């Protein structure tokens, strides 16, 4: 006959939602994502390749990405709770231009010393998108663009926001499979599958329309979306080339330091040295529009024979109209109505320096979360700073059309960083084993 | 020969000799700031230690704590599985089997600790 | 068949059947808050765990870990109680025979230690 | 009779005789602030169950759990210590052993995870 | 043959790092270090001593210390969270002379009341040492001493500042090993080992220049230092005899609360009832330039025939130049010329009451670990308090000079309060028991 015999670590598993903890290379200025406080990444990450396994996959549905969006905006949360807060600063500010270059305001108001019975009047520059007027008819007096909402807290200097890759580990009973298939869109059966218990380097930067220091494609440039027909939905590309891209900030700002109150201080711009100049990036057009090609011609397998025609953005906020991201403590907004300006046919073909000149916007009181208050100040930064990123991959957003005609628009896609935490952890999914193993067998002989 | 988690793909009739790797990664800066990372931290500790502690108290209660293979007095029941005595030692792995007796996990283990409890009181407890 | 904790009023000789569902019952929103309830519910599972593992440890370095009743080599004693050999066994429940020898538990656990120590030393450890 | 961890300096063949009290050891205002005190008193309360677990797994694979010394069946590697059989159980502590195999537990612990596990391979599942 | 042999519970151990948890006498005024909050302490707690063991200390290298540096900073800034800070006390006051006696300053500043819209006008007494002036040359204006840094926070009047005793305990897998060696030094092999669960009664009191109500040597007097030579290292010795010394406080101040706003108070001193009267301590000089003669030839079995001198300190902070202590809530800093002030020779003796007068100064504005910030305001105790201490040891600084003099100066140690646990815990480290042994055996028969 048959008897039920029990296994104890048999290798199966289930989809189930689990804590994780940190794991980076602690060694100092701390980062603003507190990497030295988690436990210490490993020497070399033990990864085993699991040979006849066939492994369903979504990375839509998956819960590491949410759990990392709720772990990256605590850890914000928490580097901003020990640092001075902008409570006083919401006085009627006076500004006027600067000795296009009308961007910034030479702005002058009082605030109170660390005397409790005396005040000091100070003066800063600072950009015409975080500055408000009271009225529209006044002139001259103006407010912080997040006063009536929140009060913003100072980024303390003792941090800094790079991006440094955190790993992703599984406690003790779980693990993360690894997708290797070639060419992978993120959605179905996976035919190379792969296991470990952390993920690969996961730098946590922040980005808009654009994908900054991501993970290059294997083989194929890659289209990611659950329902690529749906209108509704985003849609993540991937490239196989880096596009480099050189972002500066030639402005020589000043870093002066002002008391608010007794044991704290307020950072702002005191002068600039030399004269005003826009800042902008580059980008090499020959690279930038044979990758256009490509993707346009990855995307003609989806749409049959009609043609991809790329418009710039629809216009809104800012945030998610330009292309902004985090480089070196400084927060950028790039306009990219120079990058999505082209159509391709299906006998269209790409065929020096030429790089393509991207006006920016700086500013200083982000919200990066698009919540209604909790605010950051972001501190300046001295020098003239310089940033050269690796544009991996891009958002769309496609025009909601009638689809007979032959042609259908793309617009740069934006969202809340959660797609951006999903193009690098659709590669990952989270399974909980299970030790506890029933099979029967021919046993007591 | 493979690592932690290597042999899924495998049969199993083959797939439980390297249990050992499976069963020790069960469990595997001093001062805690007990901050976003340090709370995470905590709860999947002590999440692990739940897991193993939950999952060892039914071996411990089963007559089998310490080892990995163990026969019990429990037969197996057709109504659970009609396939044969090797079909699925043979050519199917421990994937495809799990989900065609998950329904009767519950059952299988109030029998087991019913039949275990009672071959515990009819040896022990003489007089 | 009764519940947990359903057969506490019944006799110390027809108790000891579902010592199971006692047994089991020793360990049993995902993201945690850590606020009043999250402070109280981390302590009260560390608290379980370091029961659960209190009085496991007893059972593990008395020989009979995973065992749900097993025989030692220390005799009993007639000053802890001077009933006879079964009338605890069939007319007394547990709850008025854990008052008479709980002034008497540690030194019979120091004996029972001592004398499962001497066991295994005399049994392993030819030369 | 010696108290906790009072046979240090005596011999091997006579420090193996009082490990009841280092293994009872292992483990030993209900409202917890959760203050400086609190959180480190609950650091080192995980942290010793933690300690608990993972030295108590290896004895749970190694088909010993709940034994305080046991033999296997791998042999005794020459390369490891070239003393003679007992040269260490008459004239050497445990103090001055450790060190001398400490380069090889990794190395001694696969080897019996993996001979325990193809004796339990080859002894039960019978077909 | 031979089979290989796995040991459960083996007395073994190594050195490591792991936290550690509290043990007072559960008893009421709650006290600055919250020693009610952790494990009460057991009745007896079980020592045993180790047979046939030599066991390597290093006290220096030891890291009870940091983490218990680490426990007490915490438990203050833990203690000073819920209670009332002194952010609106940075007006600047007007102070004049009291009606040498000229240290006390009546000082009187505007400060808001409960009511929003009103404020109120008080008076207190204030230390010149507190007392910073606006500029040099206005005079009868000044500030706070900590104000230009970071807002002080008052203590709370419910918890005090008894040098309670509290046992480090041990978790469960780690012990603690004490060294019963007649005059150990510190460093070394210990031949008489013992192991307890538990250190003894260790009482966290802050002190600078002065061990007070330490542990009294065994039979002669101690010298601890990693390197005696190098000068740049301090220099701890221990006492045999307990060296009496009665610090009072002839001031009678008188308590007065203000409510500085809605639900909180601040307490000052409002007068002295009688007259003004230095603050000083006693001392037996016979018994102190007895030990001290001891101590002296002590060291001159390592600097050779040389001979001893004592001298000041050099001038500079008033924390580290000073002996500082606390009297049950009072802080102190007495001027330790009066007793570094003598030469001994190889051939030198020391052959009635003859008390010695040590003038002190007292602060209540404190940092207490030499950080730029985070200060506190100690409350002023009414009535007249005396505190007797037993000195048990001190602190030493030899000068760097060329070391072929006949003589070379030493001068009393301080800085950080590292050493000041050093010299309790000096006698312990920390070990992790691992009870998994490997020992081969003749078995299978
Ligand atoms: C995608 O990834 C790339 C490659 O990592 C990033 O490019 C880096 O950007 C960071 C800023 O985000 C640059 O770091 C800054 O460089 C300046 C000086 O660095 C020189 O010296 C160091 C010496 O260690 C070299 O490693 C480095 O290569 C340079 O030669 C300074 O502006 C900054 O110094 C900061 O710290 C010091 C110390 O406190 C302060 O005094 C300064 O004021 C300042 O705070 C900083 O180190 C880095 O150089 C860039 N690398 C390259 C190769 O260009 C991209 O930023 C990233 N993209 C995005 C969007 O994040
Ligand atoms: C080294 O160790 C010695 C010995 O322990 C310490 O000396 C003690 O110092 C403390 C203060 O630090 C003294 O305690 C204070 O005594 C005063 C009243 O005490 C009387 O009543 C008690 C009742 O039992 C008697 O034991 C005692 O002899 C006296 O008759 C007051 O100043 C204090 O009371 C405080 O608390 C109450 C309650 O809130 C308040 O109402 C008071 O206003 C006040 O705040 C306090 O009790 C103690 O008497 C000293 N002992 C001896 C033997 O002299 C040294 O201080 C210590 N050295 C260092 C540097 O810390
Ligand atoms: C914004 O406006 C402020 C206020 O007018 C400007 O700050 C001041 O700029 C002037 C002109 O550069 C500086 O004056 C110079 O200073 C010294 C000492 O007097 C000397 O080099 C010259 O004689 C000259 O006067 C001045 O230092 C500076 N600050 C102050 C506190 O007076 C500021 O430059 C304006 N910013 C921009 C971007 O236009
Ligand atoms: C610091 O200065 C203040 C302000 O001058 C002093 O407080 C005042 O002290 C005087 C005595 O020196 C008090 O006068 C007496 O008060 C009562 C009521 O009038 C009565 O006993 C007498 O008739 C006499 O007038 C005065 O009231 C008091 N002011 C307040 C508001 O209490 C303080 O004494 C000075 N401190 C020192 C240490 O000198
Ligand atoms: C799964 O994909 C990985 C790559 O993602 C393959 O690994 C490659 O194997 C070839 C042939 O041995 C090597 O030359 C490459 O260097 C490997 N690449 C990497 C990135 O490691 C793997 O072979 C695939 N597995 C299967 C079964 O097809
Ligand atoms: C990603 O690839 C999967 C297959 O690996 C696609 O899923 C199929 O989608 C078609 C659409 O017509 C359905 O008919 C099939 O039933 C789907 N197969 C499975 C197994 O689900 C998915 O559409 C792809 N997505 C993109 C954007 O290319
Ligand atoms: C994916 O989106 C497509 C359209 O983009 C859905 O197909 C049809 O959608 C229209 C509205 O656009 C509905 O009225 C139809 O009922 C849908 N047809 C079907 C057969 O569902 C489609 O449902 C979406 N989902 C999937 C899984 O393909
Ligand atoms: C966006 O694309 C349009 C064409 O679709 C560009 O417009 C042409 O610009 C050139 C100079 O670059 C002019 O000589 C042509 O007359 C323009 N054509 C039309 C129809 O207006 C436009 O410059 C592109 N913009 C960017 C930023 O690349
Ligand atoms: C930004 O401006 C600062 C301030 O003028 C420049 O720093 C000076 O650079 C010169 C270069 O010759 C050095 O000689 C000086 O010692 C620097 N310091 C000062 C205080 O003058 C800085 O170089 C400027 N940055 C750029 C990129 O031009
Ligand atoms: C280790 O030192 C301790 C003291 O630190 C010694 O204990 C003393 O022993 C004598 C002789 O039996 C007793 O009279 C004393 O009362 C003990 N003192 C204490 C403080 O307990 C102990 O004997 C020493 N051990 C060795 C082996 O020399
Ligand atoms: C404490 O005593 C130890 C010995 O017990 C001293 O260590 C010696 O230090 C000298 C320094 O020149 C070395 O040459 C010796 O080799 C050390 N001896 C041993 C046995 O390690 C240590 O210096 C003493 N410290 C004090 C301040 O007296
Ligand atoms: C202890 O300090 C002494 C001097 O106080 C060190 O001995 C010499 O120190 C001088 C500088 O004062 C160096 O130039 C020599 O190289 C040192 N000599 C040696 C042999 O090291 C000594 O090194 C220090 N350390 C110890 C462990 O004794
Ligand atoms: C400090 O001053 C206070 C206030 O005068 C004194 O307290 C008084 O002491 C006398 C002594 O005869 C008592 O009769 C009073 O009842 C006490 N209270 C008041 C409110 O007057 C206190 O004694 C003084 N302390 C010292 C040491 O002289
Ligand atoms: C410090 O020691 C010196 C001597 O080294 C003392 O100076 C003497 O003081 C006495 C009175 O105490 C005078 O009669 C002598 O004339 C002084 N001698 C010299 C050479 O100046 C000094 O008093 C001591 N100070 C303390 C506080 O004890
Ligand atoms: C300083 O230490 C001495 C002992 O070295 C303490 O004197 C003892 O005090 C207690 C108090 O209960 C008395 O019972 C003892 O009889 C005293 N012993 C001796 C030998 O006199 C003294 O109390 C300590 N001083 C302080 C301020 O704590
Ligand atoms: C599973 O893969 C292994 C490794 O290549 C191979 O030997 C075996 O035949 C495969 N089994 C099946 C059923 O494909
Ligand atoms: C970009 O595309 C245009 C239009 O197809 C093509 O003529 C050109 O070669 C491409 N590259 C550059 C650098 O303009
Ligand atoms: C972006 O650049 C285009 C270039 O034609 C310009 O027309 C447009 O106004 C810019 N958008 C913003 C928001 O400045
Ligand atoms: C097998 O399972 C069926 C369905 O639950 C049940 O009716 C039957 O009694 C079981 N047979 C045995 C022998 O346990
Ligand atoms: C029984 O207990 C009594 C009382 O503690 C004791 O004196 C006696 O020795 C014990 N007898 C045996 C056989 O252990
Ligand atoms: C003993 O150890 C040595 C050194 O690691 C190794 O080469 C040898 O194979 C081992 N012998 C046995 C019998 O395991
Ligand atoms: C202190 O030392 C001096 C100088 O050696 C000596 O004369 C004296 O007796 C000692 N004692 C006192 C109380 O002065
Ligand atoms: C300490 O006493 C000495 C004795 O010479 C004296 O010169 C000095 O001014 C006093 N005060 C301080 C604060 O050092
Ligand atoms: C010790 O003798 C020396 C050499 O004569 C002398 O200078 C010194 O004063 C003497 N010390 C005393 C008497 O204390």
């Amino acid at each position: 006959n048959l008897w039920v015999t029990v296994y104890y670590g048999v290798p199966v598993w289930r989809d189930a939602e689990t804590t994780l903890f940190c794991a980076s290379d602690a060694k100092e200025k701390h980062n603003v994502w507190a990497t030295h406080a988690c436990v210490p990444t490993d020497p070399n990450p033990q990864e085993i390749h699991l040979d006849n396994v066939t492994e369903k996959f979504n990375m839509w549905k998956n819960n590491m990405v949410e759990q990392m969006h709720t772990d990256i905006i605590s850890l914000w949360d928490q580097s901003l709770k020990p640092c001075v807060k902008l409570t006083p600063l919401c006085v009627t500010l006076h500004c006027t231009n600067v000795t296009d270059r009308e961007e910034l305001k030479n702005c002058s108001f009082n605030m109170t010393t660390e005397l409790r019975d005396k005040r000091q009047k100070v003066y800063s520059l600072f950009y015409r998108l975080d500055i408000v007027p009271i009225n529209e008819n006044q002139g001259s007096e103006y407010r912080l663009i997040n006063c009536n909402t929140s009060a913003c807290t100072q980024a303390c200097p003792k941090v800094s926001f790079e991006p440094i890759p955190i790993h992703y580990c599984a406690p003790a009973g779980f693990a993360i499979l690894k997708c290797k298939d070639e060419g992978f869109n993120g959605t179905g059966l996976c035919k190379n599958v792969s296991t470990v218990q952390c993920t690969h380097g996961i730098k946590p930067v922040v980005s808009t329309q654009l994908l900054l220091n991501g993970s290059l494609a294997e083989k194929n440039i890659t289209i990611r979306s659950e329902n690529i027909t749906n209108n509704a939905k985003i849609i993540i590309v991937q490239l196989v080339q880096p596009v480099t891209i050189k972002c500066i900030r030639p402005n020589n700002y000043t870093r002066k330091s002002i008391r608010i109150g007794p044991g704290q201080a307020f950072y702002a711009m005191g002068d600039i040295i030399g004269d005003i100049r826009q800042a902008h990036c580059n980008v090499s057009r020959s690279r930038w529009n044979k990758t256009l090609q490509e993707v346009a011609e990855k995307l003609r397998t989806y749409f049959g024979n009609k043609t991809i025609i790329f418009a710039n953005s629809s216009g809104g906020d800012l945030e998610i109209t330009t292309h902004s991201f985090n480089c070196g403590g400084e927060f950028f907004y790039c306009n990219t109505s120079g990058l999505f300006n082209s159509t391709w046919y299906v006998n269209s073909t790409w065929n020096s320096n030429d790089t393509i000149t991207l006006p920016c916007r700086i500013k200083q009181i982000i919200n990066m979360w698009q919540r209604a208050g909790q605010c950051m100040y972001a501190p300046p930064i001295p020098g003239v700073i310089k940033c050269e990123s690796n544009i991996t991959g891009l958002l769309l957003t496609r025009d909601g059309g009638k689809d007979n005609n032959v042609n259908e628009t793309f617009r740069p896609g934006g969202g809340d960083m959660r797609d951006n935490w999903r193009s690098e952890l659709y590669k990952y999914k989270v399974v909980e084993i299970e030790p506890l193993g029933v099979a029967p067998t021919r046993c007591k002989r | 020969r493979r690592g932690f988690l290597g042999a899924a793909g495998s049969t199993m009739g083959a797939a439980s000799i390297t249990l050992t790797v499976q069963a020790r990664q069960l469990l595997s800066q001093h001062l805690l700031k007990l901050g976003v990372w340090g709370i995470k931290q905590l709860q999947a500790r002590v999440l692990a230690v739940e897991r193993y502690l939950r999952d060892q108290q039914l071996l411990g209660i089963w007559g089998c704590s310490g080892k990995l293979i163990c026969c019990t007095n429990v037969p197996w029941n057709s109504s659970w599985s009609n396939k044969s005595l090797d079909e699925i030692w043979n050519n199917m792995t421990w994937l495809q089997w799990d989900k065609e007796i998950g329904n009767y996990t519950q059952l299988i283990y109030r029998l087991i600790e019913e039949s275990q409890n009672q071959q515990e009181k009819n040896e022990k407890e003489l007089l």
